């Protein structure tokens, strides 16, 4: 009963669970209703995983996910939308206004009064389960719910469980577009939080999904629908591993022993190979070497980073399909082979495997080929020392002469916060910096005693 | 009587059990589920060193099988020869050790080595007169080394006098499949080489070279990997079950390869190989057996022999053939190769015939050699080593499940030293 | 250094008086000649030690010696090595029953003592008239067996459980929760002792009706104090002194033994073995890099072979100063066994160490460089620029 | 008026009696070679 929580928080967070879902009810047979006919049809089966639905007597099929947000809006949307059957009438929405961009406003204003009943469902959602691997979170930053109520959430879960795995899905603010003036201001403060309380967060920035789009897919005016079906895939490979059978099956434990050398490092970058349109689908193999090759391509990444300009300290390959190991293995040689990669001196072995049976899902009006194979990367390196640099100068820019910053402190903030906040990103960006230098020359200076 | 008890860590012990108790149920004429359906009298007649009787005139396996995954445990169920193992000796638990061996040793294990040792006393007690145990686990994994290990000292503790086989996957150069596979390898080599009288090396690169270079297979997968170590299993104890014209126990072979205690990491072979196609133009006699039984690309453990000496060798031939020509043939392989065999053995060869080859095969032999090559294996995994202990790469997650920095130093400096007792005996000199 | 070297032989048993009687040892100063009882024609064959003990004929004058002269010449000059601040080792040698037991602890109803007895005896003589107000001394005992390649703990019986042995980076091999107990007065480490001594595993066989069935380990830890105002050095020496009484090689035959009896002789038996080889090639290398010519090349000595011999690394070869002490029988028919004996104690001549004191590296830094700055003032002094 | 504070850095016993002690053996040693006292 490998069992997994998840929970959305904000709009964004909404929106990727409403993908996400989709996905995850489309790979299992399970209708919008939460009926699965193909059990009534065949007779009985082990379809209803336990990973991400629970099954009632009356086979019924309920998600173990929990929805957050301080709008009304959002999930009001999905209490009369499709699947309004499918979850649980209880979705923890606070009857009032929203945190405004304003991370005071969601941590220490109003995230109370929302909090208690927040952590009361995990509980009896956590009590049902056994067996619980980790928790998903998903939320962006830059946002004043997904930043200020994520961090409160997470400090109280890492108070209450403990030892359970907490990943984290975010979307971080991107270069050069924006939807808000203060986004560096919220994401500076979540920062301190999500260093602390996580055990592995993976980052995604929107110019990047927008790019990617636009080169592999030829869209040329693609929504949020498009990227959050394109995150709700990758979801979907990272936790194949313990839904379907496969040659190597990876958990999420085997995921934060080899992709986090120490504990203040846990930022990976995530790639997904074969996004391609269906009419190029056709003139292609879609080889193990071709996804494999493209995974490392700078172009294809899902963060406004190059890798060249870094060292990688960890990689992790997930397959999906008619995948067999010794191709894995070709194409893995190959890519040790090429100098523009290049890794830390400190980590010989680099590369962490994962095979799956089951090949990837199409959503009836999606945008990605039916493919046979494909393959999700996740790289521990240090070029996303860079893109948070950047966010850092803007930070400074806003911060000599203290703009849109009477907003916090009128809503139980004070000004040192800020400050404590920026030094914590300072060390950590100063310790990828260490982590990336090359062992000094014959570590141990020299030697050679006698014979 | 002697009889063996039979022990699966981990996926890949699991995997490679299942496919040595499929050729082995087929050598024996044994139905999927459990009757006799075989033709020959000499079938049954020692069927009690790896079955038990069971009474509707049943065979049951002497089997234990082992993890933490409960997810394997199915895939062996659900499979060809699931319903063939009885149910009471799946033994397994929940939350994995998730490739570290810490969890698998000290935490995790800790508390269902119990039940594994209740079942194996069990079976153990019921045994005629035990002659060893044999385990198959993987060396760079979680669960498989540090439950082995466990396992395997809970064992010599309680048995000392009885036999410790044991067959290990062990971390190969170029193909790598976790990123912590040294830390694993170091801690499990330390334990074997104090606990464990004999240990079969095996290397995925070695087996993947066999199936491309001589079988010419185009897409080899882990089935014919696991067949063929299960060919070396099965020509490893032979003798035990069928007569033979000279016969060979575990013992003899011990004795026979085992110079000195450290010294006992053996690298298997088989033969013939002939890839479907070629076997109409090979003429299978002796003489071929020996050429392809000593050919460099034939060896399972990825060690050119080539760049050391053979401490020892063992081979164990099956079918009716002449002593005669298999005591030329050996005799002319040490002196030809002159140069690859220690000058303080005479005679380093063990020979061993038996009468009954394979099903489907007039000729078969195995490979057993020792020999000091085998130390570079060791050397490439203490490189990586050093280079992720020194900067200390991923130690906390060992550290958090009650290690310290002294068992990791220690371990070292025992494989340091296998390594120097293994290069003592390979430059040539030392003489008379 | 080198190991130091000493032999005893011992009167008969009632089995040699009862069957033929005739002595082979003959032994004069400091040289020990065998005699072959088969072939009276061939050569006197004889060996040179650092000691030779005749305790063959008590009331005689004739060379005789009793355990104090034993005592007076090995012991008081390790103790006084010990004061040194150097790690000390003795440890005995031979076949079964020799003398090894009797050597070693002796009988305490008597006054016949062993080595440990009146090395204790001594040591709390010398902290007892040497303390001052600045001066202090502080010492601790432990006491381990190895009967099948288990360690056991004797000070503490109700452990009843196999230790496990570690191996420090900097100090060795060592036995983890080994319970090292602080002792003040004489009858504390006598109560010890017997408390140690009725732990250990004893059976009777034929060759001795109390042969010892485990090696034994007795572990004393000194240390010495001596504080002032100025800089003077605080717990400065740290030595250990190691007391080490081995069981004897057993020949079935002669032994009679059966079962459990069987398989703790062939333990003994392996033990030994090992502890025989490594005594050989400590000795050949050794010997070669000091006599061949120094290339120093690469020479394995299987210290891990057996636990006997992991635990004393230390002691037979690097950082201890070292003493054998092998047990003789006059008869006749022990001959094959005694010869190879005195054989293995002349290789143990052979063996060397590298032993220094002890201290805090930064201190021992700090100190050096205090001493050169002292002589390069001196030089600058007397020459006429400082 | 917020000023540098600059660390509070100092010298460690153990650590200062050696380098001192290793400085002053230097110059001492420079001097009775300089002078062909060494
Ligand atoms: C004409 C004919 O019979 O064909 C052979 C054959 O072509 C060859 C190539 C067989 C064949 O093996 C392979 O193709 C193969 C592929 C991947 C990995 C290993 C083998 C054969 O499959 C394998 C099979 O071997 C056996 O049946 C042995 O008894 C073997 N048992 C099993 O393989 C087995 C399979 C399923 C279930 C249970 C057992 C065995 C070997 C040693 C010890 C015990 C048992 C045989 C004779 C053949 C085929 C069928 C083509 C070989 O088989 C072995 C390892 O004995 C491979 O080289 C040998 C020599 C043969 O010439
Ligand atoms: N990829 C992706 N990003 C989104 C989506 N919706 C919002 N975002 C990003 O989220 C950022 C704003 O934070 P929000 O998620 O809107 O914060 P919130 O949930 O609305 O919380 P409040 O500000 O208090 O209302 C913007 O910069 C968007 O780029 C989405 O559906 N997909
Ligand atoms: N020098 C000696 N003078 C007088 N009696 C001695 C002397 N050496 C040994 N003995 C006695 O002779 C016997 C043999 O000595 P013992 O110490 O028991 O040998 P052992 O090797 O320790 N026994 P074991 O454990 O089987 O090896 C004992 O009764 C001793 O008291
Ligand atoms: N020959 C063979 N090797 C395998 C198989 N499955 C896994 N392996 C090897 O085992 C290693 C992973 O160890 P694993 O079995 O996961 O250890 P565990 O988690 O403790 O069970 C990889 O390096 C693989 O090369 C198999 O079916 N056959
Ligand atoms: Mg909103
Ligand atoms: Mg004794």
């Amino acid at each position: 009963m490998r069992e997994c929580i998840s929970i959305h928080v904000g709009q964004a967070g909404v929106q990727i669970g409403n993908a996400c879902w989709e996905l995850y009810c489309l790979e299992h047979g399970i209708q919008p209703d939460g009926q699965m006919p193909s059990d009534k049809t065949i007779g009985g089966g082990d379809d209803s995983f336990n990973t991400f639905f629970s099954e009632t007597g009356a086979g019924k099929h309920v998600p173990r996910a929990v929805f957050v947000d301080l709008e009304p809006t959002v999930i009001d949307e999905v209490r009369t939308g499709t699947y309004r059957q499918l979850f649980h009438p209880e979705q923890l929405i606070t009857g009032k206004e929203d945190a405004a961009n304003n991370y005071a406003r969601g941590h220490y204003t109003i995230g109370k009064e929302i909090i208690d009943l927040v952590l009361d469902r995990i509980r009896k959602l956590a009590d049902q389960c056994t067996g619980l691997q980790g928790f998903l979170v998903f939320h962006s930053f830059g946002g004043g719910t997904g930043s200020g109520f994520t961090s409160l959430l997470m400090e109280r879960l890492s108070v209450d469980y403990g030892k359970k795995s907490k990943l984290e899905f975010s979307i971080y603010p991107a270069p050069q577009v924006s939807t808000a003036v203060v986004e560096p201001y919220n994401s500076i403060l979540t920062t301190h939080t999500t260093l602390e309380h996580s055990d592995c967060a993976f980052m995604v920035d929107n110019e990047a999904i927008y790019d990617i789009c636009r080169r592999n897919l030829d869209i040329e005016r693609p929504t949020y629908t498009n990227l959050n079906r394109l995150i709700s895939q990758i979801v979907s490979s990272i936790t194949a591993s313990l839904r379907f059978d496969g040659a190597l099956n990876v958990d999420l434990t085997e995921f934060q022993t080899n992709l986090v050398p120490y504990p203040r490092i846990h930022f990976p970058l995530a790639t997904y190979a074969p996004v391609i349109s269906a009419e190029k689908a056709y003139h292609e193999q879609l080889s193990v070497a071709e996804i494999t090759n493209a995974c490392f391509e700078p172009a294809n990444q899902m963060v406004k980073c190059d890798p060249r300009h870094g060292k990688y300290m960890a990689c992790c390959l997930l397959y999906r399909g008619d995948v067999v190991p010794k191709d894995v293995n070709a194409a893995i040689a190959t890519i040790k082979t090429k100098r523009s990669i290049q890794f830390v001196d400190w980590c010989p072995t680099g590369f962490k495997v994962g095979i799956n049976y089951q090949p990837p899902t199409v959503v009836p009006g999606g945008d990605l080929a039916k493919v046979q194979r494909a393959v999700c990367m996740l790289s521990n390196t240090t070029a996303i020392a860079e893109a948070w640099a950047r966010l850092d100068h803007k930070f400074d820019l806003m911060y000599a002469k203290r703009a849109f910053v009477h907003w916090y402190v009128g809503e139980g903030m004070e000004e040192g916060e800020f400050s404590e906040a920026r030094e914590d990103m300072a060390a950590l960006e100063k310790d990828y910096e260490e982590v990336g230098v090359d062992s000094v020359e014959g570590e141990g200076e020299e030697e050679g005693e006698e014979y | 009587m002697r009889e063996i008890v039979h022990i699966q860590a981990g996926q890949c012990g699991n995997q490679i059990g299942a496919k040595f108790w499929e050729v082995i149920s087929d050598e024996h004429g044994i139905d999927p589920t459990g009757s006799y359906h075989g033709d020959s009298d000499l079938q049954l007649e020692r069927i009690n060193v790896y079955y038990n009787e069971a009474t509707g005139n049943k065979y049951v396996p002497r089997a234990i099988l082992v993890d933490l995954e409960p997810g394997t445990m199915d895939s062996v169920r659900s499979g060809p020869f699931g319903q063939i193992f009885r149910p009471d000796n799946f033994v397994f638990g929940q939350s994995g050790a998730g490739n570290n061996w810490a969890k698998g040793h000290y935490t995790e294990g800790a508390e269902l080595v119990d039940s594994v040792l209740d079942v194996v006393r069990k079976e153990s007690e019921s045994c005629d007169c035990l002659q060893g145990f044999q385990l198959t686990h993987s060396l760079g994994g979680g669960t498989g080394s540090g439950m082995g290990t466990l396992l395997i000292s809970k064992i010599r503790e309680e048995y000392p006098d009885r036999i410790m086989n044991t067959f290990s996957v062990m971390p190969s150069p170029k193909v790598s499949d976790t990123v912590v596979e040294p830390y694993n390898a170091t801690l499990s080599v330390h334990q074997l080489v104090e606990n464990t009288d004999e240990t079969y090396c095996i290397d995925n690169e070695a087996l993947y070279d066999i199936c491309f270079r001589t079988l010419k297979l185009t897409t080899p997968t882990y089935g014919d990997l696991n067949h063929l170590v299960s060919a070396t299993m099965s020509g490893v104890t032979t003798c035990l079950r069928f007569p033979g014209q000279l016969n060979a126990d575990l013992r003899k072979l011990a004795v026979n390869m085992v110079p000195f205690p450290r010294l006992h990491f053996f690298m298997p072979g088989f033969a013939p190989l002939t890839s479907r196609g070629s076997q109409q133009y090979r003429a299978l006699t002796v003489p071929e057996l020996t050429q392809q039984m000593f050919d460099s690309k034939n060896m399972m453990a990825a060690c050119d022999p080539r760049h050391g000496r053979y401490l020892t060798v063992a081979a164990i031939f099956r079918g009716r053939m002449s002593m005669k020509e298999v005591d030329e043939q050996m005799l002319n392989v040490q002196n030809k190769n002159s140069s690859y065999f220690v000058e303080w053995i005479p005679n380093n060869v063990k020979t061993a015939v038996c009468d009954i080859p394979p099903r489907g095969l007039k000729m078969s032999a195995t490979f057993i050699g020792n020999s000091t090559a085998i130390q570079e294996l060791f050397k490439r995994i203490s490189e990586q080593f050093t280079a992720m202990f020194r900067r200390k790469a991923f130690l906390h997650w060992y550290t958090g499940e009650g290690m310290d920095e002294m068992e990791f130093t220690e371990a070292e400096s025992n494989m340091n030293d296998l390594v120097s007792e293994y290069q003592q005996y390979q430059d040539a000199t030392a003489d008379e | 250094a080198s190991v130091k070297v000493a032999v005893r032989v011992r009167p008969f048993n009632s089995r040699e008086m009862s069957r033929d009687s005739k002595c082979i040892i003959q032994m004069s100063g400091s040289t020990t000649t065998i005699v072959n009882p088969k072939q009276p024609k061939e050569t006197p064959k004889s060996f040179s030690f650092d000691y030779s003990y005749w305790s063959h004929t008590s009331p005689e004058d004739i060379n005789y010696a009793s355990q104090k002269q034993v005592y007076r010449d090995i012991g008081e000059e390790m103790l006084q090595h010990a004061f040194e601040g150097y790690n000390v080792c003795i440890f005995a040698y031979g076949q079964t029953g020799a003398g090894k037991s009797y050597t070693m602890m002796g009988k305490q109803e008597k006054d016949q003592q062993g080595i440990i007895p009146q090395l204790c005896e001594d040591l709390f003589s010398r902290i007892n008239d040497t303390t001052n107000d600045n001066m202090s001394y502080s010492v601790e005992v432990s006491y381990m067996e190895i009967y099948c390649e288990r360690v056991r703990d004797l000070l503490n019986p109700k452990n009843k459980g196999n230790l496990r042995v570690r191996e420090h980076p900097l100090l060795g091999p060592y036995v983890e929760d080994l319970s090292k107990l602080a002792v003040t007065s004489y009858n504390d480490i006598q109560d010890l002792m017997d408390s140690g001594n009725k732990a250990r595993t004893v059976a009777a066989t034929n060759m001795n009706e109390t042969s010892s069935r485990s090696h034994a380990v007795f572990n004393i830890i000194f240390t010495q104090k001596r504080h002032d105002a100025e800089t003077n050095i605080t717990t400065e020496k740290v030595s250990k002194i190691s007391l080490v009484d081995l069981a004897g090689s057993e020949r079935a035959d002669s032994t009679g033994a059966k079962g459990t009896r069987l398989k703790e002789g062939a333990n003994i038996n392996k033990s030994l073995t090992t502890l025989g080889k490594v005594i050989s090639a400590l000795a050949e290398m050794d010997s070669g890099p000091n006599k061949n010519k120094k290339k120093k090349k690469t020479d394995f000595i299987p210290y891990r072979d057996s636990v006997l011999t992991w635990l004393l690394r230390e002691n037979l070869g690097g950082n201890s100063r070292t003493a054998m002490v092998a047990a003789l029988s006059p008869a006749d028919i022990n001959y094959d066994e005694t010869l190879s004996t005195l054989r293995y104690a002349d290789r143990a001549k052979q063996i060397r160490c590298n032993a220094v004191i002890n201290e805090d590296p930064n201190n021992k830094l700090i100190r050096e460089l205090k001493d050169e700055v002292t002589r390069l003032r001196d030089l600058l002094y007397a020459q006429g620029l400082g």
